[PDB]
């Protein structure tokens, strides 16, 4: 039955009008087995062929039952990395094996494939390729994510709040606080939840004054705790007393009582 | 005063405009074709801690300043050097 | 016919029919590969096309593909914006 | 202590059958005090070499760079200088010598005319990356094309990596199998040399009839070290081929890409706070002129990069330099006489009592002109 098929991709082994007669031959009357196989040798024969491997993986998928082990997810792995490896270029292709891997308890092999993709992939596909990858952020947490999202303040500087939840919950108050320093000194950014300047000078003193043990001083790290306070005073002088409470708590906060007295 | 020099203020050459405000694409052409004006502008940073000085004291000495003086690179880069010997001053152990 | 038919543009002057034929293949078969020269004598760009093209795939979801593919990628250096 | 130097000798690993893989050798007669001048270079402290001009100062700090590039890969070495053309003659000196030209990499203005034959600044380093990731794609392509693999694996530099590690490597186990095999004689070994369509062009024959098994692996190892060493080149390039920008490429080159980078100590001092904010991690640096250099100014280079774990990462420090030779430049009298601004770190060291070398054979002037400054040596 396959015979005429296999003469005609004989006689046409570039086109790929033959293959496609025989794989929707196959998918009318063949098993399943024999359309893996058909469509696996219509890969290897005709690896740049985009089409032909998306209905391979569209087969591949929807025989997939999700109750099938790692042993399958490590086949489709295979050939999603091979379709990678000849195909490197198609935003389409790295969101599908992206999304495997998020359907995949796999989140370093995850990480490492996503910079994969985007030392592939360019600037204008980074948009999706970012879309995609903050969710497995959010999901992931901790110092992974904090890399993931310096990295997105590296390409879209937009959520500074959100950062600034990550690292409150993480416990990263040095980078938190340069990281203030460095939005508040942009005069640019406007934040999403309505928070005004001194909504920011707010977080900043509250932040410090939660932390004040855990903030490294000096001009290594670039803060200035009573520089900065002091700056506040000179600047917002409708909440002075306010900042110097906010530095006198963060003085015993710190235990430094003579200071604080001072 | 015996030269009757009053006010220096250091600035930093930031870029070069034509009489225009545009700025200079290629300068190279710009050398070689013919200049159509003989007027220049420069973009330039002020020194901050003389400009707020100015700014406390009520002076106007960006208003009597009536000359522009430039050095050569090789003598004139020490502002650079003096910001990195600063910083390692800030630093603790180098 | 206009279904199938994608509009690159933003393609670079080496950027030629062969190129795009080659390009667009991986999503499908092409019909056609029509790229509009700069047949105007008063421009004086020696540029063989106008940087636009039209690739009409054999079918629409091909062509749909090649447009996703070919959109907002790299091609020949320059970014190429692929619409339907 | 009378040491005993237990002197080992290796076979030299072969890069290839083409004359061009053929390591430069250096060619000098080093006297003693060079040779040991240049083993206090290599061993990890503080070196002073107090050198004549004409005596082959910066042959000897060549030499140590080479050593060092050479022993350890994995350190950095700063080469510090004053002036463009000591910058030019040091990196003319490691041309006729043997360091890669993916890792030197010259830092100053670009203004500067470059006398080498080779543009070593960011913009040229990044130009010769890119001609050689084309010559290497070329030659990945005719690779494929004998091997005859399926599609054109000369697209890029990972394209061409993903082929390497999935058509060579099993073909290169598959041969190192056969070899291992004990009833497997050279002649075997000869034919089961899958690299001969694309080592066609080498010169005939690429394994000799007279040669035994020994030689014909070396010869297969040489070939295969070829290929390695231009897939391990592309796979040098291909963070370039990532970035976009001129910038970012020059910033990678700097931090992680080039294992040897060499500017002036001018330039050092005014790059010292984006070199730490790039976070540099030099190991070992090597610097000339010190007596034409002031102390501050060479100290810049010695805090360039952070302190970590409460000290420095640095190894290597290697002084070259005459203090008798001439002050630096500094136009100030009082800052000359009374503030002492003009003696250097080599001659604060060699009053101090630090060991210092001393080279104590010219090779640049007349017998005549070698008494006439040696009644001051």
């Amino acid at each position: 039955d396959d015979a005429p098929y296999e003469q005609d991709i004989l006689r046409n082994p570039g086109s790929i009008r033959p293959w496609l007669s025989y794989i929707e031959y196959k998918l009318q009357h063949g098993t399943l087995r024999e359309q893996a196989f058909v469509m696996e040798r219509a890969c290897v024969q005709l690896p740049r062929s985009y089409k032909l491997w998306k209905m391979f993986r569209v087969n591949h998928i929807s025989k997939l039952n999700p109750a099938i082990f790692a042993t399958e997810y490590q086949k489709v792995n295979a050939l999603f990395e091979r379709a990678l490896i000849l195909l490197n270029k198609m935003p389409r292709i790295w969101e599908m094996y992206l999304k495997f891997l998020m359907q995949q308890p796999l989140v370093t092999f995850t990480r490492r494939t996503f910079d994969r993709a985007l030392r592939a992939l360019p600037i204008t596909q980074h948009n999706r390729i970012w879309a995609l990858y903050r969710p497995f952020a959010n999901s992931a947490e901790g110092i992974t994510a904090v890399k993931i999202w310096r990295r997105y303040m590296q390409v879209h500087p937009e959520d500074a709040e959100d950062f600034i939840e990550l690292l409150i919950q993480c416990g990263l108050y040095t980078e938190a606080v340069k990281k203030y320093i460095e939005i508040l000194n942009n005069p640019k950014f406007q934040s999403k939840n309505a928070k005004g300047h001194y909504e920011l000078w707010s977080e900043m003193v509250d932040l410090l004054v939660e932390h004040a043990v855990d903030i490294e001083t000096g001009h290594e790290t670039g803060i200035d705790v009573e520089r900065i306070i002091r700056s506040g005073i000179e600047r917002f002088s409708d909440q002075r007393g306010k900042l110097w409470s906010g530095l006198a708590t963060y003085w015993i906060r710190r235990g430094n009582f003579d200071r604080a007295r001072d | 005063e015996r030269l009757g020099l009053v006010h220096v203020r250091a600035a930093e050459i930031i870029q070069v405009l034509d009489d225009k405000g545009k700025a200079i694409r290629d300068p190279q052409a710009y050398f070689d074709g013919h200049t159509r004006s003989d007027i220049r502008k420069i973009q330039l940073r002020l020194d901050a801690t003389s400009y707020k000085a100015d700014t406390e004291a009520n002076r106007n000495v960006y208003e009597d300043i009536n000359l522009i003086v430039r050095r050569s690179s090789r003598e004139n880069n020490f502002k650079p050097v003096l910001e990195s010997i600063q910083d390692l001053t800030l630093s603790e152990v180098p | 016919r206009w279904k199938a038919t994608v509009y690159v543009g933003g393609l670079a002057p080496a950027v030629t029919a062969t190129v795009l034929h080659e390009a667009f293949l991986p999503f499908g078969e092409i019909a056609e590969i029509n790229l509009p020269r700069n047949e105007n004598p008063n421009t004086a760009s020696t540029e063989p096309h106008r940087g636009f093209a039209y690739v009409e795939f054999e079918d629409p979801e091909d062509a749909k593909e090649a447009i996703d593919n070919m959109d907002q990628s790299e091609l020949f250096g320059r970014v190429i914006k692929v619409s339907a | 202590k009378v040491e005993t130097l237990k002197v080992s000798t290796y076979k030299p690993p072969n890069n290839g059958p083409y004359p061009v893989d053929a390591p430069k050798l250096n060619k000098i007669r080093f006297t003693p005090t060079q040779i040991d001048a240049i083993y206090s270079g290599t061993q990890p402290g503080l070196t002073i070499i107090v050198g004549p001009p004409g005596t082959g100062k910066t042959d000897v700090a060549v030499q140590i760079i080479s050593n060092i590039y050479h022993n350890f890969p994995e350190q950095k070495t700063l080469l510090v200088a004053h002036s463009n053309q000591a910058l030019n003659q040091l990196f003319a000196k490691i041309v006729a010598l043997d360091i890669d030209e993916r890792h030197l990499l010259r830092l100053g203005h670009g203004e500067e005319e470059l006398e080498t034959e080779g543009s070593f600044s960011k913009h040229g380093r990044v130009e010769s990356f890119l001609d050689n990731r084309q010559r290497f794609l070329y030659e990945v392509s005719r690779l494929a094309a004998s091997m005859g693999a399926p599609g054109a694996h000369g697209n890029s530099a990972e394209t061409a990596g993903y082929f390497n590690k999935v058509y060579v490597e099993p073909a290169w186990a598959k041969f190192n199998d056969i070899i291992q095999r004990e009833d497997v004689g050279p002649e075997d070994i000869v034919r089961a040399f899958p690299f001969h369509a694309y080592f066609s062009d080498a010169p005939q024959p690429l394994f000799p009839p007279e040669a035994d098994r020994e030689t014909v692996l070396e010869i297969a190892n040489g070939c295969y070290r070829h290929i390695s060493k231009i897939f391990e080149e592309l796979a040098d390039v291909l963070p370039f081929e990532i970035l976009r920008r001129d910038k970012d490429k020059a910033n990678y080159l700097l931090t992680s890409e080039a294992r040897i980078i060499a500017m002036t100590s001018t330039h050092a001092a005014m790059k010292r706070g984006e070199i730490a904010s790039l976070g540099f991690q030099y190991d070992n640096v090597i610097m000339e002129e010190a007596a034409q250099i002031t102390e501050i100014e060479n100290f810049i280079p010695l805090a360039l990069q952070k302190p970590k774990n409460g000290q420095m990462a640095l190894q290597r420090v290697v002084l070259c330099g005459d203090h008798y030779q001439n002050s630096p430049v500094i136009q100030g009298l009082a800052f000359r006489h009374y503030a002492n601004l003009e003696q250097s770190l080599f001659s604060r060291l060699v009053r101090l009592g630090v060991p210092t070398i001393n080279l104590d054979q010219q090779g640049r002037a007349r017998p005549s002109i070698s008494n006439l400054y040696r009644w001051r040596y």
